[PDB]
């Protein structure tokens, strides 16, 4: 059974660099290629390259020449990938793939080496470090939302809660967002009746235990 | 956008049959052979069928694949619970420069409630974070069915691109999803324009929330 595995995720400042690992077992490891693919967010996977494990001898798309580097020890039967220069275009997951070797004779090396991928190692171009969030109201008959925007902070989670948990009804948080910064926001919002809008009391409180900070923010309307 | 082009959406209610179409160029789908990719969370991405039709062991036989003139097929007869993920057509390209060629990806869900267009709420920048010569537009999005949305801002009347993060879409309790995206201005950018605009695109149909300073 061919298997890969990568190494854990990386966080790296813009102009570092990385260098990630493929472990690779269950075949042979100087007889098949490895192929390289990355997928960053929103976009569909973008193909890198393949290594010929035989010779040694790397090929890289058009687009990854040059702060890219395949590279081998064999006599761990790894393969790596180096990237150099980092930039936040390169914040993605980087997958290492390899040939179902079953179905390919008894030696290839070619880019074919698409049929078997490892989990992907995420390395996050990021220049962020330890930070609590900037709490600011989200203000806008029928129903109306307010809420509170939980602004760049780090690292994840954030707590948020409403009137010191009391308020459940029409809560909703939602999931941050990763901004290229490499901080966090999210908001949390209250939907309720206009009515309700300025004639009664919504406070959130948002606690982020990394950077031991604890923050109740009044919400009103204008 | 991705080189070969595929529906970001696809839907049926379990048994039913869908197709996900790949639209290539002569260079890529029309002389070379496809790949079809299985991505499932917390699951290596899985080849799902190799050489246009081509199943490898275990992937069943309701997944069929075809390829014509400059476009792929993938049919599922029959969808499960299990199918619900998101699906990749690749292709080796000969006129870049020499590089497989992805679609921008399909999520098939296997439908268990009605279709829900988003809410979406637009909350301007606070008058603290004004203060504190900064400005944040806040576009929330939620129970949308399926879970797919892509957002665009626009300045006015003109599209912005810049200064915009936008999460992928989450699950909800209610099974329905949610999204949000953040538009990053300068408070002169704030004021120096009549309104700004969130729009959101839901299984072809678009809902634009606007405020203004």
């Amino acid at each position: 059974q061919v298997q890969l595995v990568q190494s854990g995720s990386e966080l790296k400042k813009p102009g570092a660099s990385v260098k990630v690992s493929c472990k690779a077992s269950g075949y042979s490891f100087t007889s098949y290629s490895i192929n390289w693919v990355r997928q960053a967010p929103g976009q569909g996977p973008e193909w890198m390259g393949w290594i010929d494990t035989n010779t040694g001898n790397p090929t890289y798309a058009q687009d990854f020449a040059g702060r890219f580097v395949f590279s081998l020890d064999t006599s761990v039967t790894t393969a790596y990938l180096q990237i150099s220069s980092l930039k936040a275009g390169d914040t993605a997951v980087y997958y290492c793939a390899t040939y179902y070797v079953d179905l390919w004779g008894s030696y290839r090396q070619d880019y074919y080496g698409m049929d078997v991928w490892g989990h992907g190692t995420l390395v996050t171009v990021s220049s962020a470090s330890t930070k609590g969030p900037s709490v600011f109201p989200l203000a806008p008959g029928g129903t109306a939302a307010l809420g509170c925007l939980v602004k760049d902070y780090f690292p994840e989670p954030v707590t948020v809660s409403w009137n010191s948990g009391a308020l459940t009804s029409g809560v909703h948080t939602f999931p941050a967002v990763l901004q290229s910064s490499g901080l966090y926001s999210l908001s949390s919002v209250v939907t309720v009746p206009s009515s309700s809008l300025g004639t009664q009391t919504y406070i959130c409180n948002v606690n982020h235990k990394p950077s031991n900070t604890k923050v109740d923010k009044r919400v009103e309307p204008k | 956008a991705s080189v070969v082009t595929q529906p970001p959406s696809v839907s049926g209610t379990p048994g039913q049959g869908v197709t996900i179409s790949c639209s290539g160029g002569s260079s890529n789908i029309g002389s070379n052979p496809v790949n079809w990719y299985q991505m499932v969370p917390g699951t290596a991405p899985k080849l799902l069928l190799y050489t246009n039709n081509q199943r490898p062991s275990g992937v069943p036989d309701r997944f069929s694949g075809s390829k014509s003139g400059t476009s792929a097929s993938l049919a599922i007869n029959g969808l499960q619970s299990e199918d619900e993920a998101d699906y990749y057509c690749a292709v080796w390209d000969d006129s870049l420069s020499g590089r497989w060629v992805f679609g921008g990806g399909t999520k098939v869900t296997v439908l268990r409630q009605p279709k829900a267009a988003p809410t979406v709420t637009l909350f301007p920048p606070s008058s603290e974070e004004l203060q504190a010569n900064k400005a944040t537009l806040v576009c929330l999005i939620s129970d949308f069915y399926p879970g797919a949305v892509t957002v665009a801002w626009k300045a006015d009347s003109s599209p912005v691109k810049a200064g915009v993060e936008t999460t992928t879409p989450s699950k909800q309790s209610n099974n329905k999803y949610a999204a949000s995206s953040y538009l990053s201005l300068t408070p002169e950018q704030w004021k120096s324009h009549k309104s700004y605009s969130c729009q959101v695109t839901h299984e072809g149909s678009t809902v634009e929330k606007t405020v203004a300073p």
